[PDB]
RNA sequence: AUGGAGAGUUUGAUCCUGGCUCAGGAUGAACGCUGGCGGCGUGCCUAAUACAUGCAAGUCGAGCGAACGGACGAGAAGCUUGCUUCUCUGAUGUUAGCGGCGGACGGGUGAGUAACACGUGGAUAACCUACCUAUAAGACUGGGAUAACUUCGGGAAACCGGAGCUAAUACCGGAUAAUAUUUUGAACCGCAUGGUUCAAAAGUGAAAGACGGUCUUGCUGUCACUUAUAGAUGGAUCCGCGCUGCAUUAGCUAGUUGGUAAGGUAACGGCUUACCAAGGCAACGAUGCAUAGCCGACCUGAGAGGGUGAUCGGCCACACUGGAACUGAGACACGGUCCAGACUCCUACGGGAGGCAGCAGUAGGGAAUCUUCCGCAAUGGGCGAAAGCCUGACGGAGCAACGCCGCGUGAGUGAUGAAGGUCUUCGGAUCGUAAAACUCUGUUAUUAGGGAAGAACAUAUGUGUAAGUAACUGUGCACAUCUUGACGGUACCUAAUCAGAAAGCCACGGCUAACUACGUGCCAGCAGCCGCGGUAAUACGUAGGUGGCAAGCGUUAUCCGGAAUUAUUGGGCGUAAAGCGCGCGUAGGCGGUUUUUUAAGUCUGAUGUGAAAGCCCACGGCUCAACCGUGGAGGGUCAUUGGAAACUGGA
């Protein structure tokens, strides 16, 4: 089986149902410079049993279109 | 303007005569299922069947696709 | 359907082909599949024939067909005999 | 190591800072002057303005009824046995219509689009797919209609309506047949949802013939048909990352964000609708505004960069404007339909017709961009069993120095330095070996002969072979034979004749290679900048001479360079432009020493991929070159996976 991309971040929103927002973060070269940027896209994640909470370290993986805007699930909670 | 095409029109009408009809009849045959099994009448079984059949028939003619087909047959055999 | 053909190339009066597998819809000179070899009209007096037998027989196999100049080459290279041998083998 | 030039101009003079300007390269260029040819390319960038005319999509009689044509050849003698009719047979054929397939391709354009549109890398346990290939199982039994046609009727027309009649591989019922649908057993498995496989029932779903062979009260070949499962192909969705300016645009959003349920779609999903909650996005630039098809590439630069997105290839979007569905495997469809609008056209005023951003071509706009050509011979596509038909795709031809490359406009000898022009110290000097003269040549030109490749074929005709069959015909495969070229009597070749017909353009104060005379006199003019010209101008205009290029040479426009003048490479801020008046601090950036560990950055491999064309390198083919072909090399901030661990990060 082919595998779906899995990323890991911290959940920065846990307000709407069943969905937990989390925050991956990576860095961006200058074209130029060349310098390493700090950069963060927030992840709509499905979290059916609201288990996870703000500030939490959380595991993602790519899942079809759960949403209008939710392509991701939670496999586990790293850190709490 | 072209020939083909003037005779394409003439087809297209008489293609969409007794496409619509057919539909119709399977529509119809789907709905008064539908009611019957809610209403538990006595003819639920009969009902249904006749609706299948004309679904089946509807998805070979291309009326509708074969997907469309198996949910509504779907649809109907889970509530019979 | 899908198709072995001859896709032109070279310069006015002086024809090369390369002989690809490409869909029918698909431009002469445009989208191709693969590149199976090349064939040369005008060369010193003698077709001059590139062909990779492994790549038309897989084609063949699942259902390119050629045109009739390209059905000549892989006579011509024997790869319609091949064909034929296997198939009847089958 | 293959690659890197500077000059003028601020001053009385100077060094520095600093802008300005120039020498280079490039173009779908245009304009001015001039103009021999060939090869290979390129040629509406502006009005996605409007379009007269022809052409750009058909095909199939081996699906079907019908009609035409009526051979071969049936009867009487007009006594005309060469002409005659219906009382026949009626062959090869052909066509309007029905039906199938195609018309969603190919071709055009870049308006819209700042978006998963595109590029690159992944995912679909959320998909769909005519034709083609393969395999397996089938193709049973019936029926009712309708074009064409005939007749009647209504219309100016476009084109409708009624009655009667008639086929199909047209349409429809039933039978039989699923891995499809429901339900119940299991077994194994992944990445939530879930995938897979095997059993037991239930409801439900097909099809077709045509043309041939034969041993013909029945088998069979080819093609067509149906279902299921694969392959191939094409399409769809999602996502990471990359991909544009403006903050004198800071807030934005209410199907909006999520959830639940239902509907809907190939399919996941606010996709939609109710219901519930208040979310979602934004200084890591939301929202708005402006502009724009994107890419492979292309131009420039030593490079790093900068600029651009013609031709060709890929992807996307559009088809008078806007909306919509129908048919279909596929379209919400350039040369289809319906509606609305604008425009154009016809009319009997009731109502009709139309869409060059297909190829030519026209008008208009513009600085500016081609022939109303030839052929399907080649390659490719649609249809057909096939011959074949269709094909403005395409192959060719035409026009244009528009570009690139190649070759010409002569060559040898030639002092006797002629004549003449120009200058002059009046001695001469220069044009000038230039000319003439003499000799020679024929690229080219002209004339006359010869004369390619590009052609593979397909088909048909034999022979063999393979599968299948009782056998045959066919079918696949192999080998022979005939026949097919728009260009075109073109390219090329040969012979004869002739230096005869074939050079222009800009510049010459400096940068910057090349100076004098005369005219003119801050005028007329020149000019990229410094400037030049007011009476002895190498700067104006002309002449002689010279220089640089050459079928071109100049000018203008635009981009990169020089410009280290946005400086990562590669600059600065005491007085030249530039340190916030100064604190307190948030985000962010950055951070002392050792050990252990990890491996995100870093380093080193492997695998996949980064189309083709192009660039580069090599080789080969064109008389050379341009050009063409082939093979490498290169191109990611790429993904996946294996190592190393100093440094950065994490612990
Ligand atoms: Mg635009
Ligand atoms: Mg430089
Ligand atoms: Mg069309
Ligand atoms: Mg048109
Ligand atoms: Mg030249
Ligand atoms: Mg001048
Ligand atoms: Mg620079
Ligand atoms: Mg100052
Ligand atoms: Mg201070
Ligand atoms: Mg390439």
């Amino acid at each position: 089986r082919n595998d779906r991309k899995v990323y890991v971040g911290k959940v920065v929103s846990d307000k709407m149902d069943k969905t937990i927002t989390v925050l991956v973060e990576t860095y961006k070269t200058h074209k130029l410079y060349g310098k390493r940027v700090k950069y963060s896209k927030k992840y709509k994640t499905h979290d059916e049993n609201n288990s996870a909470k703000l500030g939490d370290i959380v595991k993602i993986q790519e899942t079809r279109p759960l949403s209008a805007t939710k392509r991701f699930r939670l496999v586990e909670i790293v850190e709490e | 303007n072209i020939k083909s095409a003037i005779k394409r029109v003439k087809t297209t009408e008489k293609a969409e005569a007794r496409n619509i009809s057919q539909k119709s009849a399977m529509r119809t045959a789907v709905k008064n299922a539908k009611t019957a099994v809610s209403n538990n009448a006595d003819n639920k079984n009969e009902l249904v069947s006749l609706a299948v059949k004309l679904v089946d028939k509807a998805a070979q003619s291309n009326l509708i696709h074969s997907n469309k087909a198996d949910r509504i047959k779907s649809q109907l055999m889970t509530a019979n | 359907a899908v198709k072995i053909r001859l896709t032109r190339l070279g310069s006015k009066r002086n024809p090369f082909y390369r002989i690809v597998v490409a869909d029918a819809r698909s431009p002469r000179d445009g989208r191709i599949i693969e590149q199976i070899g090349t064939y040369n009209p005008t060369s010193a007096n003698a077709p001059e024939i590139k062909v990779d037998e492994a790549l038309a027989l897989k084609w063949l196999n699942d259902g390119a067909k050629p045109t009739d100049t390209v059905h000549n080459i892989l006579s011509k290279e024997g790869i319609m005999k091949k064909f034929d041998e296997q198939k009847k083998a089958k």
